[PDB]
């Protein structure tokens, strides 16, 4: 899951 | 002790050798997880500035991602966002959006998103740095989550700022946003994508561009989706685009869905559904047929009843009927359906108070269209649709001899125009002439407006086919003005005005 990782942990943080 | 290393690392980032600069960037990167080292880099303007300059300059991607990630970690705290901000962080990050390396791109877009969300003044920074165009260009990617982040940014920027909208517009935003709505299933994405379009729809110049890309159709695919927030956004957006898109194709599915949306328990969805249909059936015969063909007439009727006193639902619903009841194939079928579905009695009650002009204005027009159908003549009469109709024409003519968003002139017109069609029935002529309407039917010929005159002669044309009526007209002195309207440049006024005198010629 790279670099997709970056977007996924961010989404969780916000949405 | 940790605060003593920072002013040293700063020195190192500025170093020329790109073998140690990488190292310096790496150590700094690691000093971002520590609540101490983070709050140490964060609170060092020369340090943060050094990082920003390095990121956008060091072409070594391995270093560009370490620095970008560093800033990315600083964007979780107010003091971090502030440091990034006052260190020219935005303009750099915006420039990093052009990085072909995804890892770098994600760090930028993400951090930017945080900045916009929580750092005040970040919106101008992105706008000034040509961020809008760069983001719109990034709507080509196929990553659903990346698009979700990018589309939310645009919304944040476009909200309240007209120029941003115009920019997105010129950037081809409409075409891109539309494709997302008609390609991806990811809810978060679709939802935030609609919110963008909602913001854009209020803009007059932005409206058409969206319709051209096929916005209407794309938005209608999600009116059924489970997501409440998603549906409730497509409704508000369509109710804006609607009035314009009276030229579109492949609207069936949409029109059909809007029809069954009139049944939703949520009165707020019914309101939009009706408001939308009202605009799509306006001067569009193809949309009128489609609606009727899916039982649109019956639905709108139920909507009116179910609404009641609240004119917020009846107004758009009535207009839609007013539309569906003329100038197409199932025009007749529509005029019958309104009666067959017991909608006549209630509609007349809508003319009577406590209704307002915007409502009465639409109700009369519909009654005119309902009078076209022969089998509606008698029913309408019985409901006292004549005494009250003229009653409003009298009160509307006095206010022009001596409102609520409606001018009394066209109200005077709508009344007489309806009475014209509502005079083909003999029994009707009896009631009309039995209420002393002839005296004021003549003064309508002295109307500066061509429309008022056009219907003022048509109604007397129907009344003239009688004997006891043709005399009361000449006895009043209407024999003269009629001779004048024979020359009126208006193609319509010169047609009835001629047939009136004729009817008095051959008795």
């Amino acid at each position: 899951r790279w670099p997709q990782l970056i977007l996924d942990l961010h989404v969780r943080r916000v949405w | 002790l940790a605060t003593r290393a920072i002013p040293e690392l700063t020195k190192l980032l500025n170093d020329e050798d790109q073998v140690v600069v990488n190292k310096a960037a790496v150590m700094v990167h690691q000093l971002s997880k520590k609540e101490a080292s983070r709050h140490a880099i964060m609170r060092s303007p020369q340090m943060v500035s050094a990082i920003v300059r390095t990121m956008q300059n060091t072409n070594d991607v391995e270093t560009a991602r370490c620095t970008a990630g560093t800033l990315h970690n600083l964007s979780h705290h107010r003091e971090g966002l502030l440091a990034i901000f006052k260190s020219g962080g935005i303009p750099a990050l915006v420039k990093m959006l052009g990085s072909p390396v995804d890892s770098v791109l994600f760090y930028a877009i993400t951090t930017l998103h945080n900045l916009l969300l929580h750092q005040e003044g970040a919106k101008m920074a992105v706008r000034l740095a040509g961020g809008l165009q760069k983001m719109v260009a990034l709507l080509n990617k196929t990553n659903v989550k990346f698009l979700a982040i990018t589309t939310d940014c645009l919304q944040i920027l476009a909200y309240g700022n007209q120029e941003s909208k115009l920019i997105i517009l010129a950037s081809g935003g409409p075409q891109a946003l539309v494709n997302i709505m008609r390609t991806y299933t990811y809810e978060k994405l679709l939802w935030t994508t609609s919110r963008v379009l909602k913001v854009l729809s209020v803009c007059s110049s932005n409206k058409p561009a969206i319709v051209e890309a096929g916005g209407m159709q794309a938005l209608g695919l999600h009116l059924t989706d489970p997501s409440q927030r998603l549906v409730q956004n497509c409704l508000w957006t369509l109710r804006n685009l609607s009035d314009a898109a009276t030229k579109q194709e492949g609207m069936e599915g949409l029109l059909g869905t809007l029809v069954q949306l009139l049944g939703s328990d949520d009165i707020n969805v019914v309101t939009c559904a009706a408001g939308i249909l009202s605009n799509l059936t306006c001067n569009n015969y193809k949309n009128k047929m489609m609606v009727c063909q899916v039982g649109g007439i019956e639905a709108l009727v139920r909507t009116v009843l179910r609404a009641g006193d609240r004119e917020d639902i009846t107004e758009p619903a009535i207009c839609a009927l007013r539309h569906l009841t003329s100038r197409h194939q199932e025009a007749e079928m529509a005029q019958n359906a309104v009666r067959l579905h017991y909608g006549l009695p209630v509609v007349v009650k809508l003319l009577h108070p406590p209704s307002h002009w915007p409502l009465i204005k639409a109700t009369v027009g519909l009654i005119r269209n309902l009078a076209l159908c022969p089998a509606n003549h008698a029913p309408l009469r019985e409901q006292g649709a004549i005494p009250r109709l003229v009653q409003l024409l009298v009160r509307a003519h006095q206010d022009t001899q001596r409102v609520e968003g409606v001018r009394m002139e066209e109200i005077v017109e709508g009344c007489t125009g309806a009475l014209h069609i509502l005079a083909r029935d003999v029994h009707n002529r009896i009631v009309i002439r039995g209420l002393n309407t002839i005296p004021l039917f003549v003064q309508l010929l002295y109307s500066p407006i061509e429309n008022i005159q056009r219907v003022a002669a048509g109604v007397l044309c129907e009344l003239a086919q009688d004997k006891e009526a043709a005399e009361a007209i000449e006895a009043e002195g209407a024999t003269a003005p009629l001779t004048e309207l024979l020359h009126s440049r208006n193609e319509g006024v010169a047609t009835y005005a001629a047939a009136v005198l004729f009817r008095m010629s051959e008795d």
